[PDB]
């Protein structure tokens, strides 16, 4: 099996558009979750709110929808609760709130659709274990 | 002055590595154990036979490296190259774990060959043969880990895969199915290979600071000479400082070294015996008197009911990887977990 | 007639080479101090944690005030590179030196000078080498204060809004303070000099400690050793070294224990949260997350009736609960707004936990100090994915496995200096064998 | 005739039977202490809360134990890295519940060890002999502190260092392995190499002194009457013996100078021993054994799983079952 | 006057010539890429 | 004292040693490097290569568990790749 | 509690003393060849 273009085919946003992305990207995006997001969320997982996890699923469920390349991309600019309800961008890491989480600062756009395509790339290549915890290790 | 006499003459001729007639057994059959080990950690996997990489060649370390056991499905088959599962197919062969058969096999062989050449050796030099004796230990450890313990088994497949951290799989499993620890054979073994180490360090260190002054240099290894009659530290000295500081001490030189003899040789086969037990299931795994105690009074707790939970632990979480041809399913659910973790 | 894997005590009376050993040794731990610093400040990125990068050295500088700012923030990165760069240069000046006295120089120094010759028996040099020694000791002690008080200041976790670099306009001088640390048990809650937890009792202390060197140093150049200390030791070159092998083991089991406890001088913001430190940060962090759900975290009793989120020490004090029971001697500056008289305080938990607090406490619980040989972060169990082992799990291993050998060097040498003062270190005479002349045991 | 130099000179006779010396004046005491509580502890003792939860664990014998599960419990986690003797309970009852006893026995057993080794020393000059057999009682002494007051120290609790118990032994290394994988760790594979090796030269030394014996006997006497206490000739022949084994490898993989054969046989084991007490003491401090967890995956990304994969899934089992009443949240964290 | 070809000789190279050949295998290896 | 055969010392520090040994080592060592980069360690041995561990859109383990039509089962595998 | 406090106090203290007292009354010279 390998990394083909379908797998790397994840929608855009929630009108159904798709865009394909880059072995290259997905690498890339790879990288830049574990420098800035997996000391909290290895595996697809939460550790200091294991509740709200990464699946597809869940972040399909999630106020602004954030199974898609732009609900991620605003989320990692403006995060919210799952509910949409208020902004948290003083407890979670994101450009807004780059001041007080400096690995945030050398962020590009560029490097935030790689982040977000390897988040939504990755359960479609581990299935169960994105997200799912040590069951599954 | 025959053919076989002449053989023997050159068999037995004084060289670098000694061959003798037991050479004839035990060098190919050691070469060949160790070639297939080499070769299979470096080139080949266990994918078909337990869905695990094991080689180089496929990005392990020599820690993760492993020649892996066969799938249960083969029972107890030889795995003959020629034979009917691989059909004289090599790499057919290798795939469903022939190598494994093959280097306990030539392994087997081997460690005689070895035990015949400390024979051979200490008939020709004129000495008495206890070396070999003691070199039985290793070989009923092998035997009965390696074979008698997966013959009473369903497979080769549960036994032992050479490979480092396949062996600690082995540790472990042993600990979570067997509760081997609570086995009084293997507590003997292990009285007896860590008596071993004592009786090791703390005769090194008794003769080397018991030395006469047999030279005058600050490096007394020099003060040495193997074809002296004299004792080269003092019986006398160790035995005064060992009866003040420890209330007893060896006296006499020939039953401390048959002691260093006896003592880790016995503890391996006392282990050996044990496994043999396991190979049958019969473990010692359970006290009756607080199992019923505790079944009937939720407050009884010892560190004794602590590990069977650990135990019981280990069981659920690995069974499905490490037996996958089982094709356990556990939900969830299902599994043994404490609070939180 | 020692061997080759002994030569160096082939030096013990050649002390112009021995001179030269000691320098050229010298010049490579100044080396190594410079090098590493110039190749952790190559590695160094400051949008990242100094503890989430490798850096063992640039903490030490950033603890001293240079190159930071509020809240440890790194402003400055020239301070790191001149400190690098001067322990490099100056490596070479006692590389020189020394390989000119290992090599060149008169090997014994004794003809050449009495001045600088000693012999290992002469009890009176040896002291007065001890005594030049003890007043440069009490000199760098004092060049502490100095920067403390009188160049900028230290980096203070404890400042208000953060931390801070802080000038130190009082230095604790009371002895009852200074010296009731020396007294304090080595026990949970009481910590020895490990639980020394200001920068005033920090300066105070180095005040009391050059001073002390100072007058020690001087004493032990005017004085000669008394009788009884005559007849107590053993006055040779390698049982010198086997006292000092000893002080070096002792002290690198302290250094041991500061870096595993202590958040002060070893300020968390640079090298991670402690043991103790990250264990209580997961449960504030889950007492702040439940509680915005609507729990009542002083009420709820969890499954062993113990409460689930709070809980009362052996002495009353309301501590967190769960297994972090165990360190609630825990104290940092994320935690104490939170503490009353009665230990935590649950109208401040229900009305006063910051987001500052709140990012800290999951900063540090995703940081504690585990991780594997290989630098995967988090516990034995967890998958490849996070590089970090915290430079607090690097700095106390490391100094426990040298304090360990250096206590067998102790051992080792303590007891040769023993036996080759008493003249049997080669061996039992065969002619004079003791045990011949006593009478048996029984 | 002076008071005090006549008890120096007993302290420090070489004709008492068991010497006693300066290091014996602080292990007599030390040690008496900690053997008559321990057995007093391991006959009686009542059920000790070891965790902190008020649940308490029974391991004395009339309280249902045998010899296997029997163990003096270690302090309650409550108390964590507090010092707990005697007179800082409000009684001996509730001494008894917290775990007092396993402070009092190993604190005395600490250092009457330690004494116990320099008392090794202290003999050895008395008797004019060299002076390093204390260094290789060092080893075991280090592994005892190791798992007694090391490991506590770094993880913050007396809790977690190890019973005074065969089944609590067991029980220490089983959740050893699930917090820090220490099969992975080098220094306890050094530990086994130390072990197996000292054992297996043991029983080689052992052996080949054993086989080159020098004839002294007839067939119905034991060949241990061929030698006499403090003869002077050695009593058997190394030369056939190193002729024995020169050849069973080839010869200069065998020892011909009694001298470094001897020394070998000291340093292999303890120099091994040092390293996993080492190992234990810098696990302590969560530097923990190799992780190849996932370390493998396809071209696509999947995971492939090694044996080291297959060792994880046993000590998430190990992880998530022990202690299973005290985890409130989600990390052990220590 | 020594031999050249002995037992020791077919020891040493029977060791010797597969490993060297293995070390080139192994060393390959760090360059294969997923 | 010895038995006859050269020296190790006396070998290796000579240069006929050397001539010999300067060709003999690299040339094994690129052999087996050949062996790797070339692919046929991979068809000799059967191990899979990175790419065919699985296809595309499984997960099941290919899983031997027949003792005598093995060999037909590990050819059915590797055809599901094909 | 406290009259075993005290006793355990001083009976410490008593042995402490022994050993730092007695390894001042002249050990090394306590050997069988050279005494000094
Ligand atoms: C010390 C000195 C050391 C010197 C040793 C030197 C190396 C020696 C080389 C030894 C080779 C031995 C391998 C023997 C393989 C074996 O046993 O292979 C096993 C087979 C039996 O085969 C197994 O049989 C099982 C039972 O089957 C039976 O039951 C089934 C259940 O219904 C079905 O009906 C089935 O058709 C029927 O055959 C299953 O089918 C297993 O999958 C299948 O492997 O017996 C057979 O080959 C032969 C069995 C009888 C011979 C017994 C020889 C002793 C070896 C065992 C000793 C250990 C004792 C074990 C108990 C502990
Ligand atoms: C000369 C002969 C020597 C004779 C000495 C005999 C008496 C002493 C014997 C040693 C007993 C030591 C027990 C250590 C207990 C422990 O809690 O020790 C740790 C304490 C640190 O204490 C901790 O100190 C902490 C201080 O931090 C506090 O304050 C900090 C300040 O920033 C922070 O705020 C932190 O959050 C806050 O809690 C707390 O008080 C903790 O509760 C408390 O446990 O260390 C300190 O005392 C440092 C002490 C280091 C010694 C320990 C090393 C022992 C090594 C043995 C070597 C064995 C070798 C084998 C040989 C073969
Ligand atoms: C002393 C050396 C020695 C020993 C003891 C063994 C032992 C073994 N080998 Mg190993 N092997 C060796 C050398 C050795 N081998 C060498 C040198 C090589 C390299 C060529 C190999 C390569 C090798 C492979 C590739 C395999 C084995 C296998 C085996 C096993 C099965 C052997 C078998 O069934 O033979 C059957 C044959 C005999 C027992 C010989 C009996 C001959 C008698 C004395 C005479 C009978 C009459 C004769 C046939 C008349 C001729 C008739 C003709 C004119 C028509 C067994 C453990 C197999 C294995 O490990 O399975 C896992 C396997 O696949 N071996
Ligand atoms: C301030 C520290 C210090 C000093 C100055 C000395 C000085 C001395 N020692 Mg002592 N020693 C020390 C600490 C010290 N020691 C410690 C901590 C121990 C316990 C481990 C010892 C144990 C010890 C023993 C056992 C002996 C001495 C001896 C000696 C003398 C000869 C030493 C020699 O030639 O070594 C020469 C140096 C070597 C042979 C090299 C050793 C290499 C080490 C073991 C490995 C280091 C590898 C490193 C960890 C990483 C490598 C990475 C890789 C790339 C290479 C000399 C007077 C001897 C003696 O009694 O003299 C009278 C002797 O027999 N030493
Ligand atoms: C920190 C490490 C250290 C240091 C500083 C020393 C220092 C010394 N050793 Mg010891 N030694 C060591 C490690 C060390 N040793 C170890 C690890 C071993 C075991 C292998 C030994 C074994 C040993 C033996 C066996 C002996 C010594 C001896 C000596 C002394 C004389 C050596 C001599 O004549 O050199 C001669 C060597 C040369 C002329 C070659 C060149 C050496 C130079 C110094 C290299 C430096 C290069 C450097 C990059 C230049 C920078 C210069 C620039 C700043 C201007 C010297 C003081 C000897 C002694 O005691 O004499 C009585 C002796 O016999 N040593
Ligand atoms: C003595 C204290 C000490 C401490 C605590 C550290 C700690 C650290 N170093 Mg530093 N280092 C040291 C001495 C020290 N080093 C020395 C003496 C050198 C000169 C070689 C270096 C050179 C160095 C480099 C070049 C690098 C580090 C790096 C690191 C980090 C990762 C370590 C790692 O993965 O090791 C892996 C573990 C081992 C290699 C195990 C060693 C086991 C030894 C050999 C056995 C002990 C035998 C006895 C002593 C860590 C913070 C890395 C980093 O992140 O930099 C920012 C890095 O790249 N160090
Ligand atoms: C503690 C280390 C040490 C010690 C004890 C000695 C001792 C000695 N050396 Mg050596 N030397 C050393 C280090 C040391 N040196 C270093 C580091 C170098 C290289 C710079 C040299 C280079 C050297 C040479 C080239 C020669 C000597 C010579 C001598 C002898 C006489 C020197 C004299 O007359 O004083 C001279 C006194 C002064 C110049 C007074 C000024 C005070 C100093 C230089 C400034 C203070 C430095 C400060 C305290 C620390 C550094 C600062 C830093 C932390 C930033 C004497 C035995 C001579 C010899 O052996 O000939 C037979 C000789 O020719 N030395
Ligand atoms: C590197 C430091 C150092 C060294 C090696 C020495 C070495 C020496 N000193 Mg000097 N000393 C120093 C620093 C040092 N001194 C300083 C800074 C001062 C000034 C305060 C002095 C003041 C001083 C005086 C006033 C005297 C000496 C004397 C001596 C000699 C006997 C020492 C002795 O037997 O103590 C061993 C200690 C004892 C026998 C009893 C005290 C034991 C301590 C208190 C027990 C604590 C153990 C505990 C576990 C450690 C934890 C900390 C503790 C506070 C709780 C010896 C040559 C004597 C001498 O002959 O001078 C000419 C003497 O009378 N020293
Ligand atoms: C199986 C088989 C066979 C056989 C084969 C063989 C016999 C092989 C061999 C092979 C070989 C024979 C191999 C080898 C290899 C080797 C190697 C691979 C090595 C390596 C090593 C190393 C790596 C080391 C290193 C080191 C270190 C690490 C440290 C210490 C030091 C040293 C340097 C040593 C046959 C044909 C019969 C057929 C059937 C099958
Ligand atoms: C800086 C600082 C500080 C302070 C400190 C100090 C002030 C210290 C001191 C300390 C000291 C003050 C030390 C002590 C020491 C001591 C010791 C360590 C001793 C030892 C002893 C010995 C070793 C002895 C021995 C002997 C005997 C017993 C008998 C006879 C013989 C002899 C002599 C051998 C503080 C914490 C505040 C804070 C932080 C900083
Ligand atoms: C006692 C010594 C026994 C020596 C055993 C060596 C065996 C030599 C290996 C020969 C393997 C050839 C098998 C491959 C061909 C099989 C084809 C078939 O099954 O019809
Ligand atoms: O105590 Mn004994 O054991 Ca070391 O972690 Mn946390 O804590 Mn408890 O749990 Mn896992
Ligand atoms: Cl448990
Ligand atoms: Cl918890
Ligand atoms: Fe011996």
């Amino acid at each position: 099996a390998e990394l083909t273009p379908e797998v790397l085919t994840v929608p855009l946003n929630s009108e159904g558009k798709t865009i394909t992305l880059t072995e290259k990207q997905y690498l890339e995006g790879k990288r830049l979750f574990q420098y800035a997001c997996a000391s909290c969320h290895v595996g697809g997982i939460t550790k200091t709110n294991p509740s709200l996890d990464l699946r597809t699923e869940t972040l399909a469920l999630a106020t602004p929808p954030r199974d898609n390349i732009e609900g991620l991309v605003d989320y990692m600019k403006n995060p919210t609760t799952y509910d949409g309800e208020q902004e948290i961008a003083e407890v979670h890491p994101s450009l807004r709130s780059a001041d007080i989480f400096p690995k945030m600062r050398n962020l590009t756009e560029k490097d935030l659709v790689a982040i977000a395509g390897h988040i939504l790339v990755e359960p479609k290549i581990l299935g169960d274990k994105w997200g799912g915890g040590k069951v599954y290790y | 002055r025959g053919w076989f006499d002449i053989l023997d003459d050159w068999l037995k001729r004084d060289r670098f590595v000694f061959v003798g007639w037991s050479g004839i057994l035990l060098f190919p059959c050691a070469y060949l154990a160790l070639g297939g080990w080499l070769t299979g950690t470096t080139f080949v996997t266990s994918w078909y036979t337990h869905g695990l990489a094991s080689s180089y060649l496929e990005g392990c370390n020599f820690l993760t490296v492993a020649v892996s056991t066969p799938a249960n499905s083969m029972g107890h088959s030889l795995l003959l190259l020629w034979g009917p599962e691989a059909q004289g197919d090599f790499t057919r062969w290798c795939q469903l774990g022939g190598l494994w058969t093959f280097i306990a096999l030539h392994g087997a062989f081997g460690l005689i060959g070895f035990m015949l050449r400390q024979f051979e050796i200490a008939r020709l030099v004129g000495v008495r043969p206890y070396n070999a004796i003691a070199f039985s230990a290793p070989i009923a450890v092998f035997v009965s880990v390696f074979l008698i313990y997966p013959l009473g088994q369903s497979s080769w497949f549960f036994a032992p895969s050479f490979g480092v951290a396949a062996i600690f799989r082995f540790l472990l499993f042993f600990q979570g199915f067997h509760n081997w620890t609570l086995n009084p054979f293997h507590m003997m073994g292990v009285a007896g290979v860590l008596g071993g180490a004592l009786l090791c360090a703390i005769h090194g260190a008794t003769v080397e600071n018991t030395l006469f002054q047999d030279g005058e240099g600050a490096s007394t290894f020099r003060a040495f000479n193997p074809t002296q009659a004299e004792e080269t530290y003092s019986m006398v000295t160790a035995n005064r400082f060992w009866s003040q500081i420890f209330g007893i001490a060896f006296s006499n030189k020939r039953w401390l070294h048959f002691f260093m003899l006896f003592v880790p040789v016995t503890g391996l086969w006392m282990s050996a015996i044990g496994v043999v037990g396991l190979a049958l299931n019969l473990r010692s795994y359970d006290f009756i008197s607080q199992e019923i105690r505790a079944a009937e009074d939720p407050e009884f707790e010892t560190f004794y009911t602590k590990n069977l939970l650990l135990n019981e632990g280990i069981r659920a979480w690995m069974a499905p990887q490490d037996q996958p041809h089982e094709n356990f399913v556990f939900p969830e659910e299902v599994l043994p977990r404490g609070n939180a973790l | 007639g020692f061997a080759w894997w002994a030569g160096n005590a082939r030096l013990i009376n050649l002390s112009g080479k021995l001179l030269g050993a000691h320098v050229a040794h010298a010049g490579l731990i100044v080396f190594w101090a410079g090098a590493m610093t110039l190749f952790e400040l190559a590695h160094f990125i400051p949008e990242k944690p100094m503890y989430e990068q490798g850096l063992i050295l640039i903490p030490h500088i950033a603890t001293l005030g240079w190159g930071v700012g509020p809240g440890g923030e790194v402003v400055d990165t020239f301070p790191f590179f001149v400190v690098g760069v001067v322990h490099l240069i100056s490596s070479a000046v006692l590389g020189f030196g020394g390989v000119y006295h290992a090599i060149r120089g008169p090997e014994t120094l004794e003809e050449y000078s009495s001045f600088f010759g000693y012999d290992w028996k002469d009890k009176n040099k040896m002291t007065t080498i001890l005594g030049f020694h003890l007043i440069v000791l009490g000199i760098g002690a004092l060049l502490l204060v100095a920067k403390a008080m009188f160049f900028g200041g230290l980096y203070d976790t404890w400042a208000p809004g953060g931390g801070d670099v802080r000038v130190i306009t009082n230095p604790t001088l009371d002895p009852r303070v200074i010296f009731g640390y020396l007294l304090k048990s080595p026990f949970g809650g009481e910590g020895w000099i490990v639980s020394v937890n200001n920068l005033e009792d920090v300066v105070g202390g180095h005040i009391w400690i050059g001073l002390i060197c100072i007058a020690g140093g001087i004493w032990h150049i005017l004085t000669t050793p008394f009788g009884w200390a005559r007849r107590a030791f053993i006055w040779s070159g390698e049982a010198y070294l086997s006292y000092s092998l000893g002080a070096l083991s002792m002290m690198g089991f302290i250094a041991t224990c500061f870096v595993w406890f202590n958040n002060t001088v070893y300020p968390s913001e640079f090298y991670g949260p402690t043991g103790p430190e990250a264990s209580q940060a997961q449960a504030m962090t889950f007492l702040i997350r439940d509680q915005k759900l609507g729990a009542n975290v002083g009420s709820a009793q969890g499954p062993t009736g113990l409460g689930k989120y709070l809980m009362r020490s052996p002495t009353g004090e309301i501590i967190f609960g769960g297994e972090t029971m165990r360190f609630w001697d825990f104290r940092g500056p994320w935690l104490e707004p939170l503490r009353g008289p009665n230990g935590l305080d649950l109208n401040k938990i229900k009305n006063d936990i910051q987001p500052w607090q709140e990012r800290r406490a999951a900063e540090y619980m995703t940081h504690a100090p585990l991780g594997s040989l290989n630098s995967v972060g988090g516990v034995a169990t967890e998958i490849n994915s996070v590089n970090f082992v915290s430079p607090r799990s690097w700095l106390a291993t490391s100094h426990f496995v040298l304090a360990f050998f250096f206590l067998v060097g102790h051992l080792w040498h303590a007891g040769r200096a023993r036996a080759a003062a008493a003249g049997f270190e080669k061996g039992i005479d065969r002619e004079s064998e003791p045990v011949l002349s006593m009478p048996s045991l029984d | 005739a002076n008071l005090w130099e006549r008890f120096c000179n007993w302290v420090t006779s070489t004709d008492n039977r068991l010497y006693v010396g300066w290091f014996g004046v602080i292990m007599i005491p030390t040690l008496l202490a900690a053997t008559i509580c321990f057995v007093i502890a391991f006959i009686a003792a009542p059920p000790v809360d070891i965790d902190g939860i008020r649940e308490p664990v029974s391991g004395s014998l009339l309280y249902g134990n045998n010899i296997i599960t029997g163990a003096v419990v270690p302090s309650s986690n409550a108390i964590g890295l507090h010092f707990y003797p005697i007179w800082e309970a409000a009684s001996l009852d509730e001494w008894l519940y917290n775990g007092g006893p396993y402070q009092l026995i190993i604190f005395h057993f600490l250092l009457g060890a330690s004494c116990y080794m320099g008392r090794q020393w202290e003999l050895s000059y008395r008797l004019g002999m060299r002076p390093w057999i204390c260094v290789a009682y060092s080893a075991p002494l280090a592994s005892a502190f190791a798992v007694f007051l090391i490991y506590p120290i770094g993880q913050g609790s007396f809790s977690d260092g190890m019973p005074l118990g065969i089944s609590g032994t067991f029980n220490f290394m089983i959740v050893f392995q699930a917090e820090h994988n220490i099969l992975m760790h080098p220094f306890h594979q050094l530990g086994v190499a130390g072990v197996f090796g000292g054992a297996l030269f043991c029983a080689m030394h052992g052996s080949l002194v054993t086989s080159s014996l020098i004839r002294e006997t007839t067939e119905t006497e034991s060949a241990n009457y061929g030698y006499k206490f403090g003869q002077e000739e050695e009593t058997y022949n190394i030369v056939a013996a190193h002729g024995y084994f020169g050849r069973l490898i080839f010869q200069y993989a065998s020892f011909n100078n009694s001298r470094s054969l001897h020394f070998f046989l000291a340093a292999w084991p303890v120099v091994g021993v040092w390293f996993t007490a080492l190992g234990i003491s810098t696990m302590a401090f969560n530097l923990n054994g190799f992780n190849f967890n996932h370390s493998v995956i396809d071209a696509k990304g999947n995971v492939i799983n090694t044996w080291a994969d297959i060792i994880n899934r046993a000590n998430l089992g190990m992880e998530v079952m022990h202690e299973r009443n005290a985890h409130n949240f989600p990390l052990d964290l220590a | 006057s020594y031999p050249i070809f002995t037992v020791r000789w077919v020891a040493v190279h029977t060791l010797a010539v597969p490993t060297i050949f293995f070390l080139g295998a192994i060393a390959a290896m760090q360059f294969i890429q997923r | 004292g010895t038995t006859g055969e050269r020296p190790f010392s006396d070998i290796i520090t000579s240069v006929r040693y050397w001539v010999i040994h300067s060709i003999t080592i690299p040339a094994l060592f690129i052999a087996g490097w050949l062996f790797v980069s070339t692919g046929l360690a991979y068809d000799v041995f059967g191990t899979p290569r990175p790419d065919s561990y699985y296809a595309q859109e499984q997960r099941s383990i290919p899983l031997v568990t027949d003792r005598f039509e093995a060999k037909q089962q590990v050819e059915t595998f590797l055809e599901q790749l094909k | 509690m406290e009259t075993l406090k005290i006793t355990v106090y001083i009976v410490v203290t008593f042995f402490v003393l022994l050993f730092v007292f007695g390894f001042l009354s002249g050990d090394p010279a306590r050997n069988p060849k050279r005494k000094d």
